[PDB]
Order: C-alpha cells, then structure tokens, then sequence
C-alpha cells in the first residue's frame, strides 16, 4: 500500500539546501528550567529555546497525518525545547531526534543516561 | 516614569468619569515600534503582557478550568496567543480556540468557522478574544460602533460566561462596540489595557473582572470609547518590552476558586460579594461539548 513519506521528504528537502520551516512559535520564558525534551509548560534552560509544540510538529504544520496508529499528536498542547543551536529549524530537530524514555532528555542533548 | 517595567497601562479610572467627544486617535509614537527580544514574535509579546496585566487583577481560577478564545489563528498559520494562554494556564485547563480560516493550535480543541456557528452548551471562565478585521480603520468615513463578530462576543458574554468570570477582548479606534463597554458595568471592576509592546497602536484590551450578570453601573458606550481614545490621544505610552525578560512570576496562580451551580433566586448580597472578589464562580461543572454549524450546499447542475 501507498503512505506519503513526510519525515523523509523533509530530511531530503533540508539536504537539498531548502530553507527550514518557519514561524514555530517560540515562547518567553525564565531559561532556568528542566532543559527536558517536551514538556506541560516552557522548561528551557540556558542553552535552549522553548517552542509551542504544534508549531514544531511535521504532520500538525502540513496537515498531514500522524504517524502514530491512533494520529495522536507527542507534541500538540505541550511545549518543546530545542537547543539554541539547532532553533533555526525546530521542526527538522524534532523529526530527527530522540527522547530518552527514562531521564526526558533529548537523546545526545542532555541525556547523560548511558555513561 | 516607570510605566516602562510594567507589561502595559490600564485605563486611569478618572478617564472613565468624563463625558468626551469622539475624536480621530493620534499617537505621537504611531508607526514605532518596540525592540523585541531575539526571535520573539508581537503576538507572543502582546499576549504575555496581556497575561501579566491578568495575573494583577482578581482572576477566579479554579479547578477543571474552562478558557476559550476567538481570533486564535494568525496568518502564520500558527496561534502564538494560544500558545501563550496555555503557558500561563494552569495545567489541565480546558482552553479551546476558534477563527475564520484554518490554523494549527495547541488548544485542546479549535473551531474553524465565523464565530457565529459556535456554540457549546457549557458557561466558560474566561474568555479572549483578538478578533479584529483591519478593514475598519478605515479613516476617510465616520467612526461608528461596529457590530458584526462585536453581537456575536456581547451575547456569547451574557449567556456562556461563569458568574465570577473575567474576559479581555482587543478593540482598536475603529474595531469598537458600544453594548460591549456597556456590558462592562456588569463586572465587578474592567478597564481598556494597552500593551508596552504595542503603546504605538490605538488598540487595547477591554476587561472585564468578575462577572455578576446584571449591571452594577451604567455606562454610555458611545461615551466610554470616546473617553478612551482621548486618554490615549492625550497620554503617549513609551514603547517598551522590558517586562518580557521578566517571567519567574508569570503563572497564574491556581486558587481553586469555587464552583457553585445556583439559581437565581440565591444570588444575593454574599454571593455578589464573593463573585466580586475573584472568590467564586457560578456555573455546572459538567463536561465540556462544542459545536461548529456547518452550511450544507450541493453545487451541481
Ligand atoms: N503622528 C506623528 C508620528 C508619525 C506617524 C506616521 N508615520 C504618520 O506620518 N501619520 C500621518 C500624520 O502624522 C497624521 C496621522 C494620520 O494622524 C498619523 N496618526 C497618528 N496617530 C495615528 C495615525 C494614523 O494614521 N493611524 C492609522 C492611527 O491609527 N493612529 C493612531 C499618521
Ligand atoms: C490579529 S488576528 C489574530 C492574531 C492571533 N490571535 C495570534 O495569536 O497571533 C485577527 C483575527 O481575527 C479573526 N477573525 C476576524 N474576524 C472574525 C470573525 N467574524 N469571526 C471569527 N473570527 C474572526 C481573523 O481571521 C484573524 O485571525
Ligand atoms: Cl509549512
Ligand atoms: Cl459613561
Ligand atoms: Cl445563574
Ligand atoms: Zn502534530
Ligand atoms: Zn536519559
């Protein structure tokens, strides 16, 4: 059968050198927080930005549907931190990234599980 | 003077007193604009502001919440003010949004569609509103009350807010309704608040604290608009954002206000009281259905 394949369309777009999504909608906030990855409220910390999540999730920003069975959205109502470095894109950050399941850290950007 | 460290300026109360003449609004300032901290939107910094003037004034804020807001969506595509609403909201509150066009939110549930086809059939807690079409201003032709989505919010305010509730609703110079100034008198306390980020704009936020059903005073809307636009025209504000780098304080505060269902026959002197100290909201607490009426047309043949 025939799915759309929206993450790679994206990660192939952003090699071809397109210009990122735009437009996540970036909160105000103390930068004194959790630094955890998707979370109720804003919990940025120095080296992150917090962004509404919606505005950062793929299938919510194409109207396109989720990738989970039931379509549920890990990122519509919440709010996600994305390291300031990688804030240019925050869409491309969450499709291509990881939660640690256990600690709620951005797998390589802040989990310290594994060491 | 200090005016530049709060989030913006309410209203001084002796402006309400006077009995002025519509006046076209000059700002001195027009066309300005406030330096923003880096990547952040206007409609972030306006509706933090906005929250920030809110976390002042006596907001019931109980349990099992309800918000709704019109206006929700930007040409973005986005609802930064939802977004901002839902931050300062305590966790858990219900917040559903609504526009015109289609949009993506954070809200729990949006209705897309005029606001007209909206109806629900619980009574809300708070209620915002940043409907604005920008077609009225509009300054070759007379300044009249508009009526349009402004029946729509006025209604919607008598039969669907919370006794207790609180609402803020944008007007502009020309976006502006007299019944909805009116209806301020039937809240507790309200003012006009303008943003620091946006001082350079004729608009504000029409507030509205602690409903109590009935009027408590009379005010003129002709008059009242008038008042405010010469409170503006005479009072420049000095854009600023400096509130924005400030946000230890900015959750509102849960206080488990109470919630009564009452008839009534049992509002009296106590009851009004309590209402108008943010110490209670009058409302079911049942559960919370929304609809969007929906125009069906077949457009064959
Ligand atoms: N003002 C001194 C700083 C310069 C401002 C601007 N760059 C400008 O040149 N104008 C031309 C004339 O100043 C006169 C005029 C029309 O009243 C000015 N103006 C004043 N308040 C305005 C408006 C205005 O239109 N509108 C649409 C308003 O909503 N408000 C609140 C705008
Ligand atoms: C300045 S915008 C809203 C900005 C938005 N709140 C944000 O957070 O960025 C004005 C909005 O009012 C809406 N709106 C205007 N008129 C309406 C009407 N009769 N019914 C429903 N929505 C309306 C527009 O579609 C438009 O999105
Ligand atoms: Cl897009
Ligand atoms: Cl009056
Ligand atoms: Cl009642
Ligand atoms: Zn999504
Ligand atoms: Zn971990």
């Amino acid at each position: 059968a025939f799915a759309v394949d929206a993450a790679k369309a994206y990660k192939d777009y952003l090699a071809s050198g397109g210009q990122p999504i735009t437009n996540c909608v970036k909160m105000l906030c103390t930068h004194t927080g959790t630094g955890q990855a998707i979370t109720v409220t804003p919990e940025a910390n120095m080296d992150q930005e917090s962004f509404g999540g919606a505005s950062c999730c793929l299938y919510c920003r194409c109207h396109i549907d989720h990738p989970n069975p039931k379509g549920f959205c890990d990122l519509k109502g919440k709010y996600v931190q994305i390291p300031t470095t990688c804030a240019n894109d925050p869409v491309g950050f969450t499709l291509k990234n990881t939660v640690c399941t256990v600690c709620g850290m951005w797998k390589g950007y802040g989990c310290s599980c594994d060491q | 003077s200090s005016q530049a460290w709060q989030p913006g300026v309410a209203m001084p109360n002796l402006y309400k007193m006077q009995r002025m003449l519509l006046e076209k609004c000059d700002l001195q300032n027009y066309g300005d604009s406030a330096t923003l901290p880096k990547g952040i939107m206007m409609n972030v910094a306006k509706y933090t502001q906005l929250c920030q003037y809110l976390n002042t004034l006596t907001l019931a804020v109980p349990y099992n919440m309800r918000v709704i807001h019109f206006g929700a969506g930007s040409d973005k595509g986005v609802a930064p003010g939802t977004a901002v609403l839902r931050q300062w909201l305590p966790t858990g509150t219900l917040l559903v949004d609504s526009d015109l066009n289609d949009f993506v939110s954070d809200a729990d549930s949006t209705l897309i569609g005029d606001c007209a086809t909206v109806h629900t059939a619980n009574k809300w807690d708070l209620i915002i509103s940043d409907m604005y079409d920008p077609k009225t201003k509009n300054v070759t032709k007379e300044n009249d009350s508009k009526e349009g989505f402004f029946t729509y919010i006025c209604g919607f305010i008598q039969q669907k807010l919370a006794l207790g509730g609180s609402v803020a609703i944008k007007i502009t110079e020309h976006s502006w309704n007299a019944d909805l100034y009116k209806l301020m008198g039937h809240f507790a306390w309200w003012t006009a608040f303008v943003t620091n980020v946006n001082a350079s704009s004729s608009e504000a936020f029409l507030i509205g604290c602690n409903y109590l059903g009935k009027p408590r005073e009379q005010i003129d809307g002709y008059v009242m608009h008038a008042n405010y636009i010469f409170w503006r025209n005479t009072n420049p504000i000095q854009l600023s954002s400096y509130s924005l780098f400030d946000m230890s304080k900015f959750p509102l505060k849960l206080r488990g206000t109470a919630v009564m269902s009452l008839k009534e026959g049992q509002i009296n002197d106590m009851i009004l009281s309590l209402l108008s100290k943010g110490r209670l909201i009058i409302r079911e607490n049942n559960r919370v259905v929304i609809s969007s009426d929906v125009l069906v047309n077949n457009e064959n043949l």
